[PDB]
């Protein structure tokens, strides 16, 4: 329930850097995936047609 | 017959030292003491009149610190008047403990009278003889599926409550004491409360009174109100009551202290008022070893029928197991019963987790005599089904339902219906460990009889 | 007497002080700087001034005032604004005449020229008087009028001179007891040490709620006389619209708001709107300040005064309690007021404990808020009074895995939870119902089931209807909208409903100001009544979207609900919450 | 297109939902962590500075 | 005879005390506490007490013995409970008749009224005599028949009068030594220091393995006869229930079980379930007990007698290691040790180095796991006896990285690191295979190859399939298990059947309470076997899902093995063995066809 | 602050003291502290930096009788790039607002280097009035900061879902974010913007969007100034 990290204020700053990354890659992903899901929705739409 | 009385009918000159050197913290520290002992009660008077309560804790040559439990507040050199009463901080207990209330030091509290003692007994007590005690191996009906089946506490065992701040274990460490009983055949319930709310004290009281073990509970009662360097001594007192109730009145014995967290708080600020060893988290290096002295005086001994049970309610900070009290809690005593704040949040109650609960005298203490010969095969299983429950949830949550297998979708339904229907329980339901263990063999039909990998052949033919 | 030996920074050790007490008070200096003992070796006492100790030389007498940090209890504590140390802003700024606080000024913490019309009690000469015994009332203000004066809670004996009717000084003899030599001798007030917690004949179990006036606070996470609370109290959150309704519109009859290092301006927007409220107790609108005591306390005030604020404001709580008035008591800052005591324990040297706090923090916070409860006061006659901490915790750092936090939230009964993210959303009084909680609603039970007793099951229904709906907000949001069944769709819209209308109450508004617990009960039955025969018409299979088509006007009645104003009050409100119950129920069924 | 589109969907909400569930907590876990252990050890020094 | 001038805590500084050596033992008080001298501050000389410093006044007479704290080494200690003073605890019961023990009480160590047989050896008078010989032996218990009577170390000359066969009582003299024209008189026991380790002549490379019993201790990572050991874990991971199965099944002739800071629950469990249990070494069933020694010490008992029974334990173990029987001393909790050592430190006043715990403490943890190992006794007859210490590190708040668990792995050579994720959802052994390691499995190739020559391969194999499945765990937990291959579809179902089956060992089932090194390897044999049929099945072509749903009964049988008796003798299990793995070969077979 | 408070108070003045390098002033609290035998606090400043920072910088604002204020820019130097350093977690516990420098916006050549969505003033709605600056200032504060908000959510879904995926809300928004980078936010160093000009370029900026898209601005301003 957490990553081997030796405690240090140099791996502090790279674990709040990976928490910053992980938090922006996953706002955009679900962003994303909303995207690709109205794009679907379209697509279903148009197989149906 | 009895020659404790002879001692007794003895008076000593207490020597009132006006000389204090200095104050500072919780410790003042006296002067020109003529032999000074070791842990002496002394009766420090303030300048207006009150008495406060304090022990020596270092002596150097005509030198005493002594702490005061209620403050040092108001404590003046010219005025202030010392009196060392030359023994150890002593209980003064009796059989009529049963039924009254005391405050965090052992004043009565219940309006009543003041103890008409039988023996004084010093608090801190003395360890007990590994070779005299006794294996605690006589299983506790405590009426909760989830203490009785899946973990089991014995008559002896000091099995703490860890829990959070909101969590309802006062509730229930209350149902453990009002349903309480041998499996296969009354509990003497010593109640210390330490740094708890008016409303916490006002609720086991109100408990207690509702279900008949006012007539043989001795509140230790240390609210909030009272003061923080008491809360050391309260669970003492409350643990020497408790001795002497089980090993020389042969009463078992109930043990509830609330707040552990309260007390090693306290403990943390007297040590940091020295210059202490800091531990981990600001807790003292002999943290450790007092937690000791207050759990270890559980268990049963040779040739005595009493025995003491502890149940302390521990408060953990950030609902975490790593934190200092609950490690070395953990480490001291025989189990614990984890509370869970996610299951709480899940509207279950009782809200225990079973996984970081643990009972070291299960092993003994269930079997075939004690109990039906399923129950430890039944508990083994259990616990590895509802671990691959709630890893088959975390599987489920990361990758959508329908990546899982069908033992995954089996143990999740397992995981539901075993959280729903076997954890919880009313506030005033008792089950026997027969029907919980009927209940556990339900949830493990829910498998086929091939999964059932840590059940015994026998037990499952004979049981399936 | 004393004489300074050492100084090195605010800490001061003076020596020949051979019988200073600890924790107690000393006048340091020429300029009597005010400052409490820390510790004592012999005769030296190391003490930290409270003042800027620049310009003290050795040889500068430390008188030693003989009493710990004290509150001035008496009349005139009620409109006048006070530190830490309860020192009067006001009065210091009348005297000095200088916008800035001259150091070591001891102006007297209640005004001494101002005359008080003394009414003796019940009590006579001869009679015995015990500890927090009224024997006498004191006219302050319009709405706290009687000010009972009150025996100090440690003095007793025979009553052996009382003054008669009349208008007499704070500061002369009132009343004269005689125990064991006649060597006490009363005026209009007494001080109490402010670490010492007020004692009660008995502390009991807080039952009446505290009408905050919000529908949310005082419908799903109510407060009860003499229970405690937290607030995020961060910077846009609506914690001066919850202030301001605790001060205004509650059932407290007094009202001590604390700051214990608030910031500069914080401060003086605080006491800029606090003497420009007004609370219609009465016919004629009056000053809420009349029953307000501010403790204003910036930053650049000592750091123990900024650690001894809340102490000083619960004590003036517990005073106001002994007279059996309902106390509210607003400690903004708490955070502030536990880095103020870190800072305090820096300046000791005191081992660190969480975070660089003392190890000492969760028990003074555990102690002062078991100080706050309903009590029987002491002594007779027998009154009973309640004190209500509400502690904006406003967390450093913005987290509340701070100690401080996480302790006020374990001891704390209520969490209100401003939502920053919702005030921005234009939402008053913006309460994150998701994450908010009361723990009074199970001794409340026993008040709504005497008073209204649907209302716990309401409540319950309501925040059952909300969590549901943020749960049909998450499915909708995974996949089509469309998708969700009807009694979904209806559990969104009459939690929509509920949101805009029951829970967004506009302080600023007449109609919605102050909502009476019984429109609150009102439109929690209004709106339990519309969301059931919603559930009614879709188990009878009319489609929803023609049910909502159909009654709209049902719609418009609940959302009106909230226009209902509660000057009528009493029935006529009542009265046309029941006609729309009517409405609402054949409108339902016709559509069927 | 619908097939492609679906399969790169499921996969994107896969690894969203692992970000959020794993990746999230485990690193919000080891900050927490790593702090208490810093903290452990300016405590360490400052007790030996007290010393 | 000094006075008493501080009394903080556990240390007791004695004033008007010249002349007291360091670590030397002292009798602190009226009561005679017993207590070690750590500094000598000119007059002063601070004591640390092992006993309860409560009562003591200033002016109290300190007595200085003379002597460090000594083990008292004899016929006597096999079968007791002692209290790291070595102070027998059912002594100390019958004299006090108190279930507490009483401040500074003064039993004797040994029993001096029991007379034991005593058996003259091969020395005879005018033999020149040297350290460590053995010069007759005694009837200790039906186990440890002919316990070995040594000469003490440090002692030599030529033997004068040498006692005959008979029955005599330790005050008794047995032997006489004249070294130097002075004459030495010599008995049934002698005491040691215990800080100065035992002589030997020379300790030698351990070969010949511990069998601990557990599957996973005894194959994944193995332990020596004569190798150190440690246990890391944090509360209920299993560090105290292997302790106790290892001195139960273990191969080990002589058993020193140390409790230091472990609840006293634990030493009594272990006094009454003893006896119950026989070993079938000897030739006949024999008590465990009559092989088992405790030097009990619980967390409440005084601070400084940790270290104490620390050390007791391991002389004891050497005592019984230079009597040339293959002993494993199994302290409680070193980190207990360690953290009664941080208390001492602090009382005293010494800079906290890392957490608290003193500079020293990583020499300290150094030089007593360094007590351990083969050797040869230090005189003639030659024999060849060992000492294995399996010491339970218990850090604090379950992280491996507290000073004591970190300089415990430093000295020691074997890690069986136990994981709290596997501790709960009742795993045990709860041994975290990853962080686990063994630098002993090259030294035991040697045994394997003489005994069973394919367990090295095969557990090496064992490694291999738990670490690829372990990767491919969290490959799945992050992208589900649609990609992974067939092959990483056996892969991760026969390493969850191991970890379920094979490492997985209830030690309080009759079946795998005690998993001997035969059924050890013939479970290896079977899953390993099951790995390859399942994998070469595969590789012909066979779908997993078909051929798993054909060879649940092959999977279930090798998953039952476990159930296998080892009462039933190697002769009879292996049969079923070996029919369990024809059986499954002929089902693969089948299925593949 | 001497000066400040004479010159405001005694002389009904306005001040806005400048100090600069709060950071270097910390850590000459830091010397000044461990020249006496004090231990060091947190991160090696002394115990007392809240209450010293505390005076520092609550001894400006207005007063009643005198006509005059004093404003402070303490302008700290975060020494490692972060908030949770105690030189500005207690500046923004005493101070009452935050204008932050990007370093992200200094390598890109922009002029003064303050990003404006971490930047903030929590006094703003008092400045920024209709008596005081022009009646729009609010609500042209608000929008351009919602747009700002927007830009840079654009700007990092465009390498994620296309630049033609992107609704017309999120390509104007990239127009904007843009223009005002470029524009608004870079301002020459010797350039005197007041405060009517500035808002007049931002709304320069905001005529881009239609004026149904300006939903933060209320409909009477957005009828008057669009
Ligand atoms: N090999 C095993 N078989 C069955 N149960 C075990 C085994 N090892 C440990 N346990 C269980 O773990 C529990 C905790 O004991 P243990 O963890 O050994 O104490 P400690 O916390 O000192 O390590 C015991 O109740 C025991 O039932
Ligand atoms: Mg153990």
């Amino acid at each position: 329930n957490r990553e081997q990290v030796f405690p240090t204020r140099m791996t502090l700053g790279l674990m709040k850097t990976k928490l910053k990354g992980a938090n922006q890659g996953y706002s955009l992903l679900k962003r994303k995936s909303e995207a690709l899901t109205k794009r679907f929705r379209d697509i279903t739409k148009r197989i149906d047609d | 017959n009895k020659k404790a009385v002879e001692q007794g009918f003895n008076v000593k000159p207490r020597l009132n030292y006006n000389t204090v050197s200095g104050v500072n913290g919780p410790l003042v520290i006296l002067e020109k003491v003529k032999f000074p002992r070791y842990n002496e009660i002394v009766n420090l008077t303030l300048p207006d009149g009150t008495v406060r309560q304090g022990q020596v804790l270092e002596i150097r040559g005509d030198r005493a610190i002594v702490q005061v439990f209620e403050g040092t507040s108001g404590i003046d050199v010219k005025k202030t008047t010392v009196e060392f009463t030359g023994e150890s901080l002593r209980i003064p207990v009796s059989e009529d403990m049963l039924g009254r209330i005391f405050d965090g030091s052992g004043r009565p509290i219940d309006n009543g009278p003041k103890v008409f003692a039988e023996d004084y007994l010093d608090i801190n007590g003395s360890p007990i003889n590994p070779y005299a005690r006794i294996y605690p191996e006589e299983m506790i009906s405590t009426g909760v599926s989830a203490i009785d089946t899946m973990n089991s506490i014995a008559r002896g065992q000091k099995i703490p409550i860890f829990s959070a701040s909101g969590l309802p274990h006062n509730e229930i460490a209350a149902q453990i004491c009002r349903q309480a009983g041998l499996v296969r055949p009354n509990f003497s319930i010593v109640f210390a409360a330490m740094g708890v709310n008016l409303e916490t004290a006002r609720f086991f009281k109100q408990d207690f009174e509702e279900n008949g073990s006012l007539e043989r509970t001795s509140l230790f009662l240390n609210l909030a109100n009272d003061p923080t360097i008491e809360r050391i001594i309260t669970p003492r007192l409350a643990l020497t009551t408790a001795e002497y109730l089980a090993y020389q009145t042969e009463r078992h014995v109930l043990t509830i202290l609330t707040d552990m967290s309260s007390y090693a708080d306290a403990l943390r600020e007297v040590s940091a008022a020295r210059e202490e060893v800091p531990g981990r988290r600001g807790y003292p290096g002999y943290m450790y070893t007092d937690l000791s002295t207050i759990y270890e005086r559980a268990g049963r001994v040779e040739g005595r029928n009493g025995s003491i049970t502890q149940i302390p309610i521990l408060t953990m900070p950030n609902d975490d197991i790593t934190h200092p009290i609950p490690d070395l809690t953990g480490y001291i005593t025989e189990g614990q019963i984890f509370v869970d704040r996610q299951l709480h949040n899940k509207g279950i109650y009782p809200p225990i987790n079973v996984l970081p609960s643990l009972s070291r005298l299960m092993k003994s203490a269930i079997g075939e005599g004690m109990t039906r010969k399923d129950h430890g095969d039944v508990s083994n299983q259990l616990y590895a089904k509802y671990a691959i429950g709630k890893d088959a949830a975390a599987m489920k949550a990361v990758v959508g339902e329908e990546a899982l297998s069908i033992e995954d979708k089996l143990s999740l339904e397992f995981l539901e219906k075993f959280e729903k229907t076997f954890i919880t329980q009313g506030a005033y339901e008792d089950r026997t460990v027969f029907e919980s263990l009927d209940q556990a063999w339900s949830l493990l039909r829910i498998y086929p009889k091939e999964m059932l990998n840590r059940i015994s052949p026998k037990i499952l033919d004979e049981f399936y | 007497y004393g004489a300074i030996y050492s100084v090195s920074g605010p800490v001061v050790i003076a020596e020949n002080m051979i019988g200073c007490a600890m924790y107690e008070l000393v006048k340091v200096g020429h300029d009597n700087l005010v400052g409490e003992v820390i510790r004592i070796d012999g005769d030296k006492a190391t003490i930290q001034v409270y003042e800027e100790t620049a310009g003290l030389t050795v040889g500068d007498p430390v008188l030693r005032t003989g009493k710990p940090l004290s509150v001035e209890l008496g009349p005139g504590l009620m409109e006048t604004i006070y530190d830490g140390i309860q020192r009067p802003l006001k009065a210091i700024k009348e005297e000095s005449q200088s916008i800035y606080i001259p150091r070591g000024i001891d102006t007297p913490a209640l005004d001494r020229t101002i005359k008080w019309q003394f009414t003796p009690g019940k009590f006579q000469v001869g009679d015995h008087i015990s500890g927090g015994d009224i024997y006498g009332s004191v006219f302050e203000n319009s709405l706290i009028s009687s000010h009972k004066i009150l025996l100090p809670p440690r003095s007793r004996g025979t009553i052996t001179w009382i003054a008669p009717a009349g208008e007499y000084t704070l500061d002369e003899k009132i009343l004269e007891v005689e125990f064991d030599g006649k060597k006490s001798d009363f005026t209009l007030y007494h001080t109490w040490p402010v670490r010492v917690p007020r004692p009660v004949t008995e502390k009991l179990s807080a039952d009446y709620p505290l009408l905050t006036g919000q529908r949310v606070l005082d419908a799903l996470f109510p407060c009860v006389q003499g229970g405690t609370t937290c607030i995020p109290g961060a910077f846009g959150c609506g914690k001066t619209v919850i202030s301001q309704s605790l001060s205004k519109y509650s059932n407290s009859d007094a009202i001590i708001y604390v700051g214990c290092g608030e910031r500069g301006n914080e401060m003086a927007e605080v006491l800029m709107e606090f003497p420009e409220l007004y609370t219609e107790m009465s016919g004629t609108k009056e000053p809420i300040m009349k029953r307000t005591t501010l403790v204003a306390n910036t930053s650049n005030m000592p750091v123990a005064a900024r650690e001894a604020s809340i102490y000083t404001g619960i004590t003036l709580a517990e005073y106001f309690r002994d007279q059996g008035k309902n106390v509210s008591m607003i400690a903004d800052s708490s955070s502030r007021w536990a880095e103020a005591l870190r800072e305090i324990s820096g300046r000791l040297g005191e081992m660190p404990a969480d975070q660089g706090f003392p190890a000492y923090l969760g028990a003074k916070l555990a102690s002062f808020y078991e100080r706050a409860g309903k009590a029987v006061a002491l002594g007779s006659p027998d009154r009973t009074g309640s004190v209500s901490i509400v502690a904006a915790v406003s967390p450093a750092g913005g987290d509340f895995s701070d100690p401080v936090t996480t302790a006020t939230l374990g001891i704390t009964q209520v969490f209100w939870g401003l939502d920053k993210k919702l005030a921005q959303r234009k939402h008053f009084p913006s309460i994150n119902t998701s994450v908010s909680y009361s723990k009074y609603t199970n001794v409340l039970n026993k008040f709504y089931d005497s008073n209204y007793p649907e209302f716990p099951v309401l409540r319950d229904r309501m925040k059952e209807i909300l969590s549901n709906a943020e749960e049909l907000e998450q499915v909708v949001q995974l996949v089509g909208k469309s998708a969700l069944s009807d009694s979904d769709k209806i559990t969104l819209d009459v939690a929509t409903l509920i949101k805009e209308d029951f829970l967004q109450q506009n302080g600023y508004s007449t109609y919605d100001a102050f909502c009476p617990i019984w429109k609150t009960f009102d439109m929690m039955r209004a709106f339990i009544s519309y969301h059931d025969e919603a559930q009614k018409a879709v188990a009878n299979g009319a489609n929803w979207s023609k049910l909502a088509d159909s009654t709209g006007d049902v719609k418009h009645a609940v959302s009106s609900s909230k226009f209902f104003e509660p000057s009528r009050g009493e029935k006529e409100v009542h009265g046309e919450f029941e006609k729309l119950l009517s409405t609402m129920q054949e409108r339902f069924a016709e559509s069927t | 297109a619908f097939i492609i589109l679906d399969e790169v969907i499921k996969v994107t909400n896969r690894r969203v939902n692992a970000i959020e569930h794993v990746i999230i907590p485990r690193t919000e876990n080891t900050i927490a962590y790593i702090n208490s252990e810093l903290d452990e050890l300016d405590r360490e020094e400052f007790y030996r500075l007290k010393k």
